[PDB]
């Protein structure tokens, strides 16, 4: 007769949630907070229940972009340039303006040579160059305005601390956006960030997402200081069950670190939900030893069942 | 709006009836609906050169099409006027237009519609002075060596990732270079060069006649571009559109079974194409092979367009790209399998 009592080995926030969740014997039927879900296979209930868990527990539910909103989000960014390394494939020489063919990590691109920043002069093809590329990238992330930080991200990339801001609506987003960017710069943070650029999809708990690299503590402290002012007025107070709350509508976690070949390109929220769905299904396919099935699935996916916002070392 | 109204006024069409106008799709701003004089029009605007090579090519088609019998499987809606300086064209509206993309999703682009489409394209390719002889930028060979930075800032993470996979596939890039090189070694024909299902429209909610539209890329060019595009559209419908996690082998198995069930659609098109262009293989024996190679590229093309709304490439995308690679690097076998032989 405590949710922690019946769900030992699991973070309390998660134990509380699993009381809104049941899977029928045989795993052809499940129920997430009145959101019933059915399938004809155990295997298809895995994908549907994952979705129901993701909506109810991570996102909290149950087309185009906007040039006005984008213009205001674009203006809020405190910088305009992110230096970027890649290997010079070839200097192209034009009278209308010389150009550099550069292998960036994500693509081979044809860059104006006026963007070179190091070396001071186009080197031989094969030499690392460094280029002043726009910080803002409004098409990169569909549904979102994306910005890279002024300071280049570490080479091994490393573990990425995610921070989610539950903007209530577009106006709050602009303010939270600006405050968070101001804060992260001043703190010399290594990050990318993005904010919803579609005014008809607020509220969302991930209306703003910050990706902090290197040492996240300075930038997290800075952001928490900068936004706690607004936290509950501009941010709705609810957050994902899988995250560590830092304040009303301000939540944090790490990018999944699943050491299983098949698991990749999965968001934090989709990954946690999938692990949870699997454990819940494996449970239903026998006959609480239910919490153990859930605990096993989280651990196999690399999630710390006591702190699921974190991964195992 | 001003430049459009100016043209409607001068043609005797009055103005666009804002109460009944409606925007249609494509990379251009388009308007359709009734004018204050009651006439139904389709208006297209194209951004001029800082005129407008896409409208000059579209008009070069309308000039050829006006000298055609009303029995031609190839029909224009009817050009009402144009202002190429201002980037504006006006055509007769086709009442209750359903696009070939809608028909294919609904299950209505059947074998017999595919045959009429082949007849239209075969008719096209028979018809050449005053055709742009410049090469169509598809496949985009400069982009396969390096995307312009301005293009990267307008693409999704998945489109960029798809570009990168193509750029680093040396065999694919070399095959696409060979494919474009061959265009100056074959008998050319009047060609749309931008053919997809959404460039076809059928009147009367799908019960009317068949039009092929969007002649912005109309050129004297390799006929294989249009045949390949039609095959590639079916390829892409069968191995991607209908599927939108299994194993990769299961995605491949489903995709393969789905393609086989759709091969008659490509067969009908090629039947129809030969009905109206019976001398095709006599002049170009390589046409099946080249068509299959364009069908391969067309899948990459369609997969890169579809990714604009995604942040990662899903496993179906990747499986479909794998089929595209197989058709491109093995064009003689894909031609036979696709039914483009004899
Ligand atoms: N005359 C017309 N009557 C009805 N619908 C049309 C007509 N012309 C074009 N459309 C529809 O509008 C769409 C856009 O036309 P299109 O010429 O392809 O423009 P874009 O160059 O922007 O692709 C077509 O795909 C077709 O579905
Ligand atoms: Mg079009
Ligand atoms: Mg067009
Ligand atoms: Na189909």
């Amino acid at each position: 007769a405590s949710p922690v009592a019946r769900h030992r080995g699991l973070a309390p926030r998660l134990a509380e949630a699993l009381d809104a969740v049941s899977v029928a014997p045989g795993a052809r039927r499940a129920s997430v907070a009145g959101r019933t879900v059915t399938a004809d296979s155990p295997r298809d209930l895995r994908g549907r229940l994952t979705n129901a868990l993701y909506e109810e527990l991570h996102a909290g539910r149950h087309t185009l972009r906007d040039p006005a909103l984008e213009a205001r989000l674009a203006a809020a960014v405190p910088h305009r340039t992110t230096p970027t390394r890649g290997r010079l494939v070839e200097v192209l020489r034009r009278p209308d303006g010389d150009q550099l063919v550069v292998r960036l990590p994500e693509v081979t691109a044809r860059v104006p040579a006026d963007r070179l920043l190091s070396p001071s002069v186009p080197p031989a093809p094969g030499e690392t160059v460094e280029l002043a590329l726009e910080a803002a990238r409004p098409a990169l992330s569909p549904g979102f305005f994306y910005v890279m930080g002024s300071r280049p991200l570490p080479r091994p990339a490393g573990a990425v601390r995610r921070i989610f801001l539950h903007a209530r609506d577009a106006d709050a987003a602009v303010v939270l956006w600006g405050a968070a960017l101001g804060a992260l710069e001043e703190a010399a943070a290594l990050y990318h960030a993005k904010v919803l650029s579609d005014p008809q999809d607020f509220p969302r708990r991930d209306a703003v997402v910050l990706y902090l690299h290197g040492d996240h503590r300075p930038g997290e402290r800075a952001v928490t200081e900068a936004v706690s002012r607004y936290a509950g007025t501009l941010t709705g107070p609810d957050t994902s069950v899988f995250t560590e709350e830092l304040a009303p509508g301000v939540a944090a976690a790490w990018d999944p670190q699943d050491p299983r070949p098949g698991q990749s390109g999965m968001s934090f929220g989709q990954h946690r939900a999938f692990a949870l769905a699997s454990g819940l299904i494996d449970c239903a396919l026998a006959d609480p030893g239910r919490a153990e099935h859930v605990v096993r699935a989280l651990r196999e996916a690399g999630i710390d069942p006591l702190h699921p916002q974190n991964n195992l070392d | 709006v001003p430049a459009v109204n100016a043209l409607l006024l001068r043609l005797g069409l009055g103005r666009l009836d804002a109460a009944a106008t409606t925007a249609f799709g494509g990379r251009n701003d388009n308007w359709a609906g009734p004018t204050t004089t009651g006439e139904q029009v389709f208006v297209k605007t194209v951004t001029p050169l800082p005129g407008c090579p896409e409208l000059d090519r579209s008009l070069s088609f309308e000039d050829l099409a006006a000298r055609l019998t009303p029995a031609s499987p190839l029909r224009s809606p009817g050009l009402l006027g144009a202002d190429p300086a201002a980037g504006v064209m006006v055509h007769r509206l086709v009442p209750g237009a359903r696009s070939g993309a809608e028909l294919a999703l609904d299950g209505d682009f059947d074998d017999d519609l595919c045959r009429s489409a082949g007849r239209a394209v075969g008719t096209l390719h028979g018809l050449v002075d005053g055709l742009d002889t410049g090469e169509a930028p598809l496949p985009p060979l400069s982009w396969l060596k390096a995307l312009p930075w301005s293009a990267v800032q307008e693409r999704s993470m998945a489109q960029i990732a798809a570009w990168q996979l193509v750029q680093d596939d040396t065999e694919v890039v070399d095959a696409l270079h060979r494919l474009r090189d061959l265009e100056r070694t074959v008998p050319l024909a009047p060609a749309h060069c931008d053919l997809r299902f959404d460039q076809f429209i059928r009147a009367d909610e799908g019960a009317g006649e068949l039009y092929l539209v969007d002649w912005e890329e109309f050129r004297l060019a390799d006929p294989a571009r249009d045949v390949g595009a039609f095959a590639g559209e079916w390829l892409f419908h069968a191995t991607y559109s209908v599927f939108a996690g299994l194993t990769h082998e299961e995605i491949v198995a489903r995709g393969s079974a789905s393609l086989r069930r759709h091969l008659p659609r490509i067969a009908a098109f090629w039947q129809g194409y030969l009905e109206c262009r019976p001398q095709a293989l006599a002049l170009d024996a390589g046409l099946p092979e080249r068509a299959a190679a364009y069908a391969g590229w067309h899948m990459y093309d369609r997969l890169i367009a579809t990714a604009e709304s995604h942040a990662t490439l899903n496993p179906v995308a990747r499986a479909a790209a794998g089929i595209g690679r197989t058709v491109l690097l093995g064009p003689s076998a894909a031609a036979r399998t696709l039914g483009l032989s004899a």
